[PDB]
């Protein structure tokens, strides 16, 4: 829509047609999960830093949809497709499967029942 | 030794407009120098976790006029998980220490440890001096190597 | 629920029909505003923490559209509105009669011909 | 609404010490209280208020009554400026009921009785200033409070 964004839930920050909220409860990653599940959306990706660029400013640590698979220490979205290095750095503590958030396209690894704030996020259509 | 780095928040003044400084040292030697006036490997992971912590610091001491002083060492990790010490003077009034190893703190006194359990109440500022030493670790463990 | 935000320039983050863009190049105040202007925006204001509350996460500092009248020591936005402490906590810094925003609806007095990033906002009509 | 304070002076006791209170409304929401036993309207509005009830204890000493529990209560009612003005109402122990007005700097008294003291109480000019100096001085404040409230 010609100068427009969206569709979006209300009171949603709205980008290019992607929508964001950011959530100040503190909730475990499943919980933070089932959040933004229940909102017809999922935890914030990173699938473009050109695109979503303003999300460098974002501070504080929020959990977002990059899980492990201990198995091979590899990362990647709840959608998933694989965690790319131009997407973002993730810094990674030994003992954790989950991901923070934590502005400038920097992810750290948390323990996934760590309470959190947290970033949900609807892609455009 | 370690690698240690001593910040100082203060209110700018007409004499002196210098709201943060940030020296941090291996012995003797000078290797990082900041503040909001005017090793590359470590200096560069260094460099905007401290101004993104001293910008922190600054919010908190607003909410607390008083100058502070931060310490933080790291020793050379060895085959051990990465730690620091983080020691706190706020307006050599207040004091109190942080372990990221453990997430654990400990305070001068009740009255140190009123303003040090306000202050660790922040989420964002406690995993800062955590997730700081994580970032940089590695590379400071190489420097701490040569 | 689901509405549409706008109408904002290509590319700007929106919220509740308020337009912001957050401007990397260094610039005086002056330059801020008008760089703003030439957008058919003014530089950010703060009209309600509730109503801006992501704003709090914003990083870094950026001018914003809060000015002073040394003659008086009076705070008021360009728009001639004036400052309220339930907006934003202004803290003084003896030299200066500009202000950049530091986060959690903080702002610092400083000298107007200092170089900083900026924010450009377009209000809701 | 408007912004209502209420001030009440009165004699002290050995029950109750107070011998001024001060309680600032806006609608149902209390914003300021004060005796001698929203922060920025709070701060402009504390220390002019405190002085306006020291002046008025002396008014009060300085008055002949005729009734059959002595007190005096104000009103001060402030709406929104959207010239910055206030209506102050007075009543001296349920007997005597006069008003002024800030925007014309007018007054009004309920019968000639409450006119008599309401006539030597104007003549303090000190007194008058201050009933139309407070509105000023914290104007500005007041508006952008009830703005907040909207």
């Amino acid at each position: 829509m010609e100068g427009y964004c969206g569709p979006c839930p209300n009171n949603w920050i709205c980008h290019r047609n992607n929508c964001y909220q950011f959530f100040n409860e503190e909730k475990t990653w499943n919980q933070s999960q089932a959040s933004c599940l229940s909102q017809n959306s999922s935890l914030l990706k990173i699938y473009s830093k050109e695109e979503q660029d303003f999300l460098k400013l974002v501070k504080s640590y929020h959990w977002m949809g990059l899980v492990q698979i201990p198995a091979n220490g590899s990362w990647q979205w709840e959608d998933g497709s694989s965690l790319s290095y131009n997407q973002l750095t993730l810094v990674e503590i030994p003992k954790g499967s989950c991901a923070v958030y934590g502005s400038s396209f920097k992810a750290y690894t948390e323990d996934c029942a760590n309470l959190n704030t947290y970033i949900c996020m609807k892609r455009a259509v | 030794h370690s690698l240690r780095c001593n910040l100082t928040i203060k209110d700018p003044t007409p004499a002196d407009p210098l709201w943060y400084e940030a020296k941090c040292f291996v012995g003797e030697i000078l290797i990082l120098h900041l503040s909001n006036i005017n090793a590359t490997e470590v200096k560069k992971c260094l460099t905007q976790p401290l101004k993104n912590l001293c910008q922190k610091l600054r919010n908190k001491v607003s909410n607390t006029y008083p100058h502070l002083q931060v310490t933080m060492i790291y020793p050379q990790s060895q085959g051990r998980t990465p730690s620091a010490t983080w020691e706190f003077n706020i307006s050599d009034s207040y004091f109190f220490t942080f372990y990221t190893e453990n997430m654990s703190w400990r305070s001068a006194n009740d009255e140190s440890g009123v303003i040090m359990n306000k202050w660790k109440d922040d989420g964002e500022f406690v995993k800062q001096l955590k997730f700081l030493i994580h970032e940089c670790s590695q590379k400071m463990d190489e420097f701490l190597k040569q």
